[PDB]
RNA sequence: UAAUCUUAU
RNA sequence: AUCAGGAAAAUUAAUGUAUACCGUAAUGUAGACCGACUCAGGUAUGUAAGUAGAGAAUAUGAAGGUGAAUUAGAUAAU
RNA sequence: AAUUUAAUAUAACUAUUAAUAGAAGGUUACUAAUAAAUUAAUAAUUAAUUUUAAAACCUAAAGGUAAACCUUUAUAUUAAUAAUGUUAUGAAUAAUUAUUAAUAAUAAUAAACUAAGUGAACUGAAACAUCU
């Protein structure tokens, strides 16, 4: 779950 | 008396097989040739299945003394080779009998006589070899009584002729196969 | 490789959301050599994946399992391929022992010629569609042939 | 690793074992596994078995994007879009408004704009802790009809407030998924008929090509009997 | 020391963990004698020879045929924009195998000449009926 | 494992940096390992024994 | 005429020349093959024209 | 000695 | 010399031959096998530098390998 | 709205009673997938009934073997055609490919209960031998 949020926010950033 | 040992044996009951069911998983390569005994192939007295023992298995039993001191002991048959004439066969067929089937045989008048009698204790006291020696007697009976008219040529003349027809439609065609298609017909 | 790199990121992977495995009743209308070409590129993929996964696990001792997924989204789209290309042959095998019997063989020509051909408000397009599909004869010999041909000639004499 | 595992299914009635313990002692094999794990990635949630999972858009009863009232928890009362679901656990991961923890983090795992190692995280939380928002909350929600949605691209059911079936929450509408990769084939080419069924002559795919669809050599397929194979069977 | 680390004895092996273990597993390629050959159902390709060499029989060497036109623009996966197709088989109890249904689409084809589907046509559809 | 040989040469892409690629960084997984050995192995007064 | 390994050498060029297999193709045609490789990295023993 | 039995071809 | 010494599986000519699978590390008078142990035990074969010699005895040791899960001191009685 | 108590789970065994019926393991990989119909109910549906796909190797009994391997050659003949190249004189002889017809094959199978064959001894008799 924790990782798939992080990546997430990592994609957000990205964005 | 009683046939205990004999009409107590069971074998597996075979399902009847329709012609368009599916096949079992081991079918054997060559066909039946004898019909099935009712009452199998003894497993005690196997010694027996070669030949007309007349239902007489091997006792066992105790050797008793003064002192009543018991130890067991196995009580055989009379077991004897004899080559005896069938009249049906027309030849002698040499098995194991007991004296006692031999005075039977003797007293029925013939070997054939003795394996053709239609009472099932008889049948019981038929073996396996009994058996089959039976079907082999009564079989030549039939076929001395009723020869087939009272056909082949027509297969034969026929056969070549319906080779080149499937030839002139495109496939070739053997004589068992053509044997094997018109069997029914 | 893929675009000659050691290996492919996160943003160079295909998204989850926006890829799909091909659906059995997709595959069933395509081609035979559509359908060959189609699993050679997905055996090419799987190999691609193959190599990066190996050097995921072995080297880095990872658990990321995008390649992995991949790997197997590939496999199940090879399988209902192969499944599809059974199912075909199977319904071919059947259509052909329905013809084989001839009473339904029959009917089916009977039906045919009722309400396509011999009729009025192309039969010849129609003709050459049928005599490929029935028999074999296009623009070599055999029984089936020659009876195709009867048939054509009997089409012929009613119109 | 140094594994070369994964390239094979080695020892495999071992690991059947292992995968499938038994459920009584759950609480043993888990035990270790929380201890293993660092605080911001264990979670408090129950890992569900992959049968007691919520597969279907029915089983969940809210998809990633609708809006959500929390409850029976810290942030109570609390208004939250959810943002994805996690498949293993049967729970949602909610937005900034939802539940959350503050856990230490490694600067494997920082995001860009960070002093501390500390940060908040969302915890997951199950669908039975939180109701519907329409402004007015949801108590429970039932379905009785379905239809194709034209976004999802499935057909979904219709989500019906619990007692009067006609007040429909509708379902959220999702990101538009802008595919440019080069392993999607496009809708006019993945979809294009190029065979049709044709010949009754000539079989469609070819005879040596049979091999690969389909073992010839099938133990489960049995032959059909024939008269003579009966009468060689039959005494 | 054979490692440095430890010092004192310690009930550590030499190599490994434990010395003993199951012994009855499978034979692999590595293991028995110099006569053990095991194999991996790599060759049953030619035959043996009388004086122990071997001569490969090329009809039963396995070649990987690949089409000669290779259709590129299908891919792996298909774009997710796209529905999965649902095929329908109402009044056909055989399905896809059903000899009727094979027999209409035949029928269609001849009529029609490979005129294709809802679903090839539009790929905004999702039902069908081949 | 096959070796081949073949008339053209072939030399690998260059393996990324740490930091370019998400996959091919073997210090999350390596430190994840070494925490999960040291939290099992951990027994006794080692607990209170601060982290690697 | 000529020896059996000069023979091959001869007909693996004249494959080669011809843009067709370099080597006798077998009967046994697998039209949908499952098999899958994993290319490696090179060792420190293989040259540049080797791939394993 | 076409009771039995042993051997060889 | 008496102790009297295995078994079993052809040749010319023409036409062929694209050469399959498995073994290959290191250890093996041993810490890597059999002995409950990194056990002075047990464990098959071939080379086994020269100088010396009857020699594979014995001395030395070119090369190679090795100097070790115990050390440092002290060295009473025993 | 929550808490507690008792009962119920795909997720215990044991004994009894009642009712009903007579049933795959392992090995490791080129992993061993499924598709449908009709009827009822509530287009998707769950339920019932029926059809259908694939399914490696080993588990005495195709032939071997040191279980998960090897060898047999059904991606075979044999024939009939069609297309190709060579030999010798339009017809003949061999090889390769592609259709059509013909030819055989896959024992992993319970355990308890029953019936039959053979049939102990310790032990008891305060010994032991009939007897047990
Ligand atoms: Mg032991
Ligand atoms: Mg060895
Ligand atoms: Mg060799
Ligand atoms: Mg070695
Ligand atoms: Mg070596
Ligand atoms: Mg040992
Ligand atoms: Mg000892
Ligand atoms: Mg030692
Ligand atoms: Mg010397
Ligand atoms: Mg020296
Ligand atoms: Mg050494
Ligand atoms: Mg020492
Ligand atoms: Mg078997
Ligand atoms: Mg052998
Ligand atoms: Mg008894
Ligand atoms: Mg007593
Ligand atoms: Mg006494």
């Amino acid at each position: 779950d924790f990782m798939s949020w992080f990546k997430r926010k990592k994609q957000e950033e990205h964005q | 008396r009683q046939w205990r040992l004999i009409e107590t044996r069971k074998i597996a009951k075979q399902p009847n097989y329709q012609v368009g069911d599916a096949k079992p998983l081991h079918m054997p390569k060559e066909r039946k040739k004898f019909p099935d005994y009712k009452y199998g192939e003894s497993n005690i007295f196997k010694q027996s299945n070669k030949g007309l023992y007349g239902g007489s298995f091997v006792q066992f039993g105790n050797n008793i003394s003064e002192s009543k001191a018991k130890t067991r002991k196995k009580w055989l048959p009379n077991v004897v080779k004899k080559g005896l004439w069938s009249e049906t066969l027309n030849r002698k067929i040499s098995i194991k009998m007991t004296a006692k089937v031999l005075k039977t045989i003797s007293k029925e008048g013939g070997i054939d006589n003795y394996l053709t009698k239609e009472k099932s204790a008889r049948i019981k006291e038929l073996g396996p070899t009994g058996w089959k020696l039976r079907y082999r007697v009564l079989k030549r009976k039939d076929e001395i009584e009723n020869p087939p008219h009272k056909r082949r040529r027509l297969m034969s003349f026929l056969y070549p002729l319906e080779k080149l027809e499937y030839r002139s439609v495109g496939k070739d065609l053997n004589y068992k196969k053509f044997v094997e298609l018109f069997a029914d017909v | 490789f893929s675009n000659k790199k050691f290996i492919r990121s996160a943003d160079d992977l295909p998204p989850s959301s926006h890829i799909r495995p091909w659906s059995i009743p997709e595959l069933r209308h395509k081609s035979f050599n559509d359908l060959h070409s189609l699993w050679y590129n997905c055996l090419r993929e799987q190999n691609v994946l193959a190599r990066e996964n190996h050097l995921l696990k072995n080297i880095v001792g990872s658990t990321h399992d995008e390649f992995s997924e991949l790997s197997n989204s590939i496999r199940t789209t090879m399988w209902q391929i192969r499944h599809v290309l059974n199912e075909r042959e199977l319904a071919y095998s059947a259509s052909r022992e329905f013809l084989q019997d001839e009473s339904e063989r029959k009917k089916f020509l009977d039906t045919l010629a009722n309400d396509y051909f011999l009729n009025k408000d192309e039969v010849a397009s129609m003709l050459t569609r049928f005599q490929l599909a029935i028999f074999g004869i296009s623009e070599t010999v055999d029984i089936n042939f020659i009876d195709g041909i009867k048939f054509l000639a009997n089409l012929k004499l009613q119109r | 690793s140094g594994s070369y595992q994964h390239l094979s299914n080695v020892g495999s009635r071992v690991m059947k074992r292992l995968g499938n313990r038994p459920k009584n002692f759950l609480p043993h094999s888990e035990k270790f596994i929380k201890k293993s794990t660092p605080e911001f990635m264990k979670s408090d949630l129950k890992e569900v078995d992959e049968k007691t999972s919520f597969k279907s858009e029915k089983e969940w009863k809210f998809i990633p994007g609708d809006r959500v009232v929390v409850m029976s928890g810290a942030s109570k009362g609390n208004i939250a879009v959810i943002k994805s679901f996690d498949k293993r656990t049967n729970s949602f991961i909610l937005d900034e408004n939802g539940p959350t923890k503050t856990v230490p983090v490694p600067k494997q795992f920082w995001l860009e704009g960070q002093t501390s190692h500390m940060i908040t995280i969302p915890v997951s939380i199950l669908g039975k802790d939180l109701r519907l928002v329409a402004t007015v909350a949801v108590r429970d929600v039932s379905f009785n009809g379905s239809y194709y949605d034209a976004d999802y691209k499935k057909v979904m059911p219709y989500r019906c407030v619990k007692g009067q079936p006609d007040l429909i929450i509708p379902w959220p509408k999702p990101d538009p998924i802008d595919v440019q990769t080069n392993l999607a084939t496009d809708p006019v080419i993945a979809r294009e008929q190029t065979f049709w069924v044709d010949s009754v002559v000539r079989n469609p795919i070819p005879k040596k090509a049979i091999p690969s669809i389909r073992n010839p050599h099938s133990k489960y397929k049995r032959g059909t009997l024939t008269a003579k194979d009966i009468a060689k069977l039959v005494a | 020391l054979t490692r440095p680390w430890k010092k004192y004895r310690d009930g550590e092996l030499f190599y490994g963990l434990s010395k003993v273990g199951n012994k009855r597993v499978p034979l692999t390629t590595k293991q028995g004698n110099k006569t053990m050959y095991k194999g991996t159902r790599a060759s049953g390709i030619g035959r043996h020879t009388k004086f122990g060499g071997y001569v490969i029989n090329w009809k039963k060497v396995r070649t990987y045929v690949t089409p000669d036109m290779v259709n590129f623009e299908l891919k792996p996966y298909v774009n997710a924009n796209v529905p999965p197709l649902k095929h329908e088989f109402k009044g056909f109890s055989g399905g896809p195998l059903d000899p009727r249904l094979q027999l209409l689409k035949i029928k269609e084809y001849i009529v029609n000449g490979r005129v294709q589907s809802e679903g090839a046509t539009d790929t905004s559809c999702y039902k069908e009926r081949g | 494992k096959m070796t081949i040989e073949m008339e053209e040469p072939f030399i690998w892409p260059e393996e990324p940096r740490p930091d370019e690629n998400s996959f091919w960084d073997s210090t999350t997984p390596d430190n994840m390992e070494k925490y999960r050995e040291e939290r099992l192995n951990c027994l006794g007064s080692d607990a209170n024994k601060p982290g690697t | 005429d000529i020896n059996v390994s000069e023979k091959i050498y001869k007909w693996t060029k004249a494959g080669i020349e011809q843009g067709k297999e370099h080597f006798k193709v077998g009967g046994n045609k697998v039209y949908f093959p499952k098999a899958r490789i994993i290319l490696l990295r090179p060792n420190a023993k293989h040259t540049p024209y080797q791939a394993k």
